[PDB]
RNA sequence: ACGGAAGGGCACCACCAGGAGUGGAGCCUGCGGCUUAAUUUGACUCAACACGGGGAAACUCACCAGGUCCAGACACAAUAAGGAUUGACAGAUUGAGAGCUCUUUCUUGAUUUUGUGGGUGGUGGUGCAUGGCCGUUCUUAGUUGGUGGAGUGAUUUGUCUGCUUAAUUGCGAUAACGAACGAGACCUUAACCUACUAAAUAGUGGUGCUAGCAUUUGCUGGUUAUCCACUUCUUAGAGGGACUAUCGGUUUCAAGCCGAUGGAAGUUUGAGGCAAUAACAGGUCUGUGAUGCCCUUAGACGUUCUGGGCCGCACGCGCGCUACACUGACGGAGCCAGCGAGUCUAACCUUGGCCGAGAGGUCUUGGUAAUCUUGUGAAACUCCGUCGUGCUGGGGAUAGAGCAUUGUAAUUAUUGCUCUUCAACGAGGAAUUCCUAGUAAGCGCAAGUCAUCAGCUUGCGUUGAUUACGUCCCUGCCCUUUGUACACACC
């Protein structure tokens, strides 16, 4: 399966909480953001993070998301 | 008054690439920054040593094995300098972990 | 001479291993904590990371003399070609080894099992560790073996960071009834790391924005 | 042990002249590096010389590392007759 | 040790670490015979130290 | 904690749909058994039985038949320079050119001897005294603290009906909120870079120099430097890349899951490394100069030396190997891999040249190795033949004779070759293992062991499927619920 862990979704949350001006529906540029806008540690985990901050960003456009 | 083109090959061999790449490019630019004629670090196959053993001191248990390994990295850089800078380049540039071997000769 | 870099690089490891061995015996009561041997033009340099180099040295410079001579004679170094230097070590609080033979030389010194270990953990934590763990396996005063854990604060157990941040050491303390197992774990604060990553791969900090005062209709500045 | 005084002195001499001795755990080595006697002579000579104080013994990877004490120094001082302020390797070489 | 006395462990265990910062802070300042042996066997190497004569028939 | 209660799940060490088999045979090999001077010993459900890296000719070695030595520290005593003690030639003796022992009679010089006390070695005991290590539970998903809610209290809630995941993985529900250990992240490996830095120990094109065939220009080679240039291939540095992306279905439109397109890659990307808390009288005192205690300690359980033994054979068991053929055996012929490894105070990996049917020999030679062996021209396999279903040319056990190699030693036959001898076995009862994609199965290799010996193991690559993509039937274990008079916890 590919259920993303809590650290992924946790960081994702509070990224979307304070940087909605900036970010998009584009993973590619949401990625580049995370380098500047946060400190991660891994090339992998950073995509795995940015990917899911991008998913949320996507659905929020069609109605709210809890948390 | 000394000095003469002496045609030199420096083998660098170690097991810690950070130190080893340190010492490699450090040598390549320090000696180049004052203008020479060279063939830059030639990485040879990082070869790996293997030891493959049973974990158990004795005989009991399911048969778990557990191979250790050791990574040997070796590099050579071809230089053409005169006597002074040679020995200037070898005595220092030392590093606790990197075997330096500076040979001579076109034979 | 004349070896192969294969049989060489291994051989050098053996040399380390045997050297570190012989020191760990011959210099316990001085908190020996490891070596490192420097392979130079001219010399072979050996640095004796013990906490207490005064008793490595001895009267106007003997003992280290004895030790060289020993180390010398054995591996058939010619006088001069090999050289030893003792060196105290920047706090023993984060050397697993330092605390291991602490305890040996604590319990063996006729002292409680709780007092010994618990003190040890506290010194290690006061030494600025992120976390520490101590284990006493063995048999003590009663004849069935038992085993106690002593551990304060934070430690991790899996993955690569293992290698990077925790320091393990077992030591065999040899008492009248039987022998125990002292086993120590010190975890150094990752934020201090110097040469390495300065955080767990779990570390993901968000940097905090800034209070914007927006609006203000257009306008431009000239220079 | 049973050994001629020749082989005795050579050791005891060597120990004073050096202070330190090493010897791989092998017997039947006929003659060992440095001290010109039977290997077995070295070890059981020292070992004796130890259990009367005088010299510290240590083992590790099959090899015996011997440290002369201070009280032993005085003993070698006797068995060789040599006067006080003699030697041992308790000097600091030239300027080494 | 029983858990009936474990308070008095931690205390006595603490003071142990107290003195172990005392000793390591007090260690953050704190406070000829010539001759040799190969040179005395060559010094007293002058003779009057043996004898030799025999072999007959 | 347990139950021979109930409820949910999880898994090719469970089954389903299938495959390849073992179980039958011959042999190889381990275990039992018996036999024996001795046939050293550990271990016996998964989790003992090609396991102790256990492929034992001496060694190893623990066993048996005999023979030497003290390597019995140190302390006191006894002896004693008129000699405390050491050694031996020949002879006898002995398996022995052991002065073991005796004849004999020199030598030796306080190093020993005799006595106690005190040590010492020990593959002797105890793994039910221990350390350490390991195996198992575990192919698992569990563990804990801060603030808050309950309880006098141990305690509990958080940590949960559900759904979802490989996962206490998440979504959601919610007196909890929000977190940490473990899972994840991480690290190594195999995959992708005409982007970056380069290379006569890697390779390409051009050019010289040159062979062959064709000739019209061409085609196929040779030529460690005759030069020029490049990094696609190879090598390893630094970067990049994937995040299940895009879109669509399905779902509490939640986590997710499914499909198509794109993609080097979309099954935790494929495979590993690491791995919390706790349990076991799991195994290991026979790895350890790790250790307690017990035992022995000179007619030794010390140690070495000589020979035998661990292989002994009415038989029970297990891992294997080779087969029963015609999708084959044979014979020429094509001719293709990847992980490895190799000689200094030395005899390792070996090209090449002769000689020999062969095994091998002999002369040389390269390599401490991306440089030499080696392009490891490996094996299956591909091709043209010969055999024609007949225990046959399938099969190659048992056995005879001969020649070679390792080794101090080959008999109880170390291995190799040649001729001959030509068994059992016509697909294997009840049973039972392993397995979901470059996997299974077939196939050879290299490395460990190794003087010589692989029918073993650890990796490696070559050829390359069928059938699943499900369930809870059997089995196994986890989770609730519940009982308990157990808590040393159903041993
Ligand atoms: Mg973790
Ligand atoms: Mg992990
Ligand atoms: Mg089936
Ligand atoms: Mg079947
Ligand atoms: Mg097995
Ligand atoms: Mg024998
Ligand atoms: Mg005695
Ligand atoms: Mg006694
Ligand atoms: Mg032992
Ligand atoms: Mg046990
Ligand atoms: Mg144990
Ligand atoms: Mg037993
Ligand atoms: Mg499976
Ligand atoms: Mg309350
Ligand atoms: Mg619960
Ligand atoms: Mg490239
Ligand atoms: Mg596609
Ligand atoms: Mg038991
Ligand atoms: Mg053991
Ligand atoms: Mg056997
Ligand atoms: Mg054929
Ligand atoms: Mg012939
Ligand atoms: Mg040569
Ligand atoms: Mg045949
Ligand atoms: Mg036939
Ligand atoms: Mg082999
Ligand atoms: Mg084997
Ligand atoms: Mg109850």
């Amino acid at each position: 399966g590919r259920v993303r862990t809590k650290t992924v979704k946790r960081a994702s949350k509070a990224l979307i909480e304070r940087y909605y001006p900036k970010l998009t529906l584009d993973f590619q540029t949401n990625k580049r953001l995370c380098d500047e806008i946060a400190t991660i540690q891994s090339k992998r985990l950073r995509n795995k993070i940015a990917g899911y901050t991008t998913h949320l960003m996507k659905r929020i456009q069609k109605g709210p998301v809890r948390g | 008054q000394q000095q003469q083109i002496i045609k030199i090959r420096i083998t660098l061999t170690s097991t810690k690439v950070k130190q080893l790449e340190n010492v490699s490019s450090n040598i390549v630019k320090n000696a180049e920054q004052h203008n020479l004629v060279k063939k830059g670090p030639v990485r040879l196959p990082t070869k790996v040593l293997k030891i493959s053993t049973r974990k158990t001191p004795n005989g009991e248990g399911s048969k778990t094995w557990e191979t250790y390994e050791m990574r040997i990295h070796k590099r050579y850089i071809d230089l053409e300098a005169p006597v002074q800078i040679v020995k200037r380049i070898t005595q220092i540039t030392i590093e606790p972990g990197v075997d330096v071997e500076v040979v001579v000769a076109s034979n | 001479a004349l070896i192969s870099k294969k049989r060489k690089l291994v051989a050098d490891g053996v040399f380390y291993a045997e050297l570190n061995e012989f020191f760990t015996r011959e210099l316990a009561e001085e908190g020996y904590s490891g070596v490192e041997v420097r392979v130079t033009p001219t010399k072979t340099e050996v640095i004796i990371r013990a906490t207490r180099t005064q008793d490595v040295l001895g009267e106007n410079g003997r003992r280290i003399n004895e030790l060289t001579l020993l180390v010398q004679k054995r591996f058939k170094y010619a006088p001069g070609t090999i050289v030893l230097y003792a060196e105290r070590v920047q706090d023993r609080g984060l050397s697993a080894v330092a605390q291991a033979e602490s305890m040996k030389f604590k319990l063996l010194n006729g002292l409680a099992i709780r007092r010994a270990a618990y003190g040890v953990v506290r010194y290690v934590m006061e030494s600025g560790a992120k976390g520490c763990e101590v284990v006493v396996s063995g048999k003590l005063r009663a004849a069935r073996a038992k085993a106690m854990k002593f551990a304060d604060g934070f430690l991790i157990h899996s993955g690569q960071p293992v290698n990077d941040f925790i320091d393990t050491a077992t030591r065999h303390v040899l008492m009248r009834q039987g022998v125990l197992g002292i086993k120590v774990k010190i975890m150094r604060d990752p934020a201090k790391s110097r040469t390495g990553p300065k955080a767990l791969p779990d570390a993901v900090t968000i940097i905090e924005p800034k209070e914007e005062e927006p609006i203000l209709a257009p306008s431009v500045k000239d220079y | 042990m049973l050994m001629p005084k020749e082989d005795r002195n050579k050791i005891h001499q060597y120990l004073f002249q050096e202070g330190v001795v090493v010897a791989k755990k092998d017997f039947n080595q006929a003659k060992h590096e440095e001290i010109d006697t039977k290997n077995l002579y070295v070890i059981k000579a020292l070992q004796s010389l130890t259990s009367k104080g005088y010299v510290k013994t240590q083992f590790s990877w099959q090899y015996y590392y011997y440290t002369l004490t201070e009280e032993g120094v005085e003993y070698l001082r006797e068995y060789l007759n040599l006067p006080e302020h003699i030697v041992p390797a308790t000097y600091i070489q030239e300027r080494n | 040790g029983d858990d009936k006395k474990e308070l008095s462990a931690e205390k006595e265990a603490q003071a142990d670490a107290a003195a172990e910062i005392a000793e390591d802070a007090a260690e953050a300042e704190d406070a000829l015979q010539d001759y040799l042996n190969q040179q005395a066997n060559n010094q007293f190497n002058k003779v009057p130290e043996a004898k030799k004569v025999e072999l007959d028939a």
